[PDB]
């Protein structure tokens, strides 16, 4: 994440952080529920074996809140390619179920009409992760949050020298110094509502981070709904 | 208006059946008697941030 601020004490409960065989997290999540992650596809190309952990605000060092999961079955959507990166989700389910606690609570999905006309038609959303700081920086051992404006879809189509396919949307700032970043991916994008958090995007990708006249791009989750729910129950 | 009208009144999810505003919530959640809260099932319900 470049810019924004700390997720202080209990304020993003439903990240979750892929970690390689080096213990190290390559990519983020969200917790649906205690059985299931979210994530994007490509992420699973990052490494050849992973765990998912939850509870961690600060990777420099354990504290007690943290808790490492293997996943038993990785569900990447059938239709994503490196190419376009267009379809870019995928649903784990944990072999252990996630026991919820301060700082491990899942995020809530929502259904996709009202999502589309209520959620993603507000002004900003949050997006998470311990992504780098700067485009060509370290990762943070920090979790960070950022709050993003939702851009204009034409807009966003425009600054794009990629494809925006109808399971993308763009946030963020043209100029601001504030952005996801390398790290960051398949972590979550949320949207609040009366003090409630809903699932409405996975952070995807982006030319560079924060660069000026470009945007952040993430994965439609209300076009996915029904395939999320389909993941869900098998 | 209904669900254009301040999403209905409703908590969570507004769905207009029949030009009347019915209110629904996300797994986890029980609609209130009035129709229109959300009650949470349990300690971490879904979309809350563990402010203990
Ligand atoms: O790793 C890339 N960017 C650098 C790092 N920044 C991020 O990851 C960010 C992630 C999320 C936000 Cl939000 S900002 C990248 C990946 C894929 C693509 N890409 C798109 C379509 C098709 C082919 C392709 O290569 C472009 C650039």
């Amino acid at each position: 994440i470049v810019g924004g601020q700390e997720c202080k004490d209990g304020e993003c409960p439903w990240q979750a952080l892929l970690i390689n065989e080096e213990n190290e997290g390559f990519c983020g999540g969200t917790i649906l529920s205690e059985f299931y992650i979210l994530t994007a596809a490509h992420c699973l190309y990052q490494a050849k074996r992973f765990k998912v952990r939850v509870g961690d605000r600060n990777t420099e060092q354990e504290e007690g809140g943290e808790a490492v999961h293997e996943v038993e079955v990785v569900i990447k959507h059938n239709r994503f390619t490196k190419e376009t990166y267009d379809f870019d989700i995928a649903v784990l389910r944990l072999k252990t179920p996630i026991t919820f606690r301060m700082n491990v609570a899942p995020a809530c999905l929502p259904e996709r009409d009202w999502a589309e006309s209520t959620l993603m038609t507000q002004k900003t959303g949050i997006v998470s992760g311990f992504g780098r700081t700067h485009e060509k920086g370290r990762q943070s051992t920090r979790l960070k949050m950022l709050e993003v404006p939702y851009v204009d879809r034409n807009s966003c189509k425009l600054s794009s020298s990629f494809i925006i396919t109808q399971n993308m949307f763009c946030a963020g700032y043209d100029t601001k110094q504030e952005d996801a970043c390398q790290g960051d991916s398949g972590g979550p994008h949320v949207t609040r509502f009366k003090d409630t958090y809903f699932v409405t995007g996975i952070v995807s990708w982006g030319e560079g981070c924060a660069r000026k006249g470009k945007y952040g791009i993430y994965t439609k989750v209300t076009a996915f709904l029904k395939w999320i729910d389909r993941s869900m129950k098998t | 208006k209904l669900c254009s009208l301040d999403n209905g009144d409703c908590d969570q999810f507004c769905h207009e059946e029949q030009n009347s505003v019915v209110c629904s919530c996300a797994r986890g959640y029980t609609l209130a008697d009035n129709g229109k809260a959300c009650i949470p099932t349990g300690p971490y319900p879904c979309g809350k941030q563990t402010l203990e």
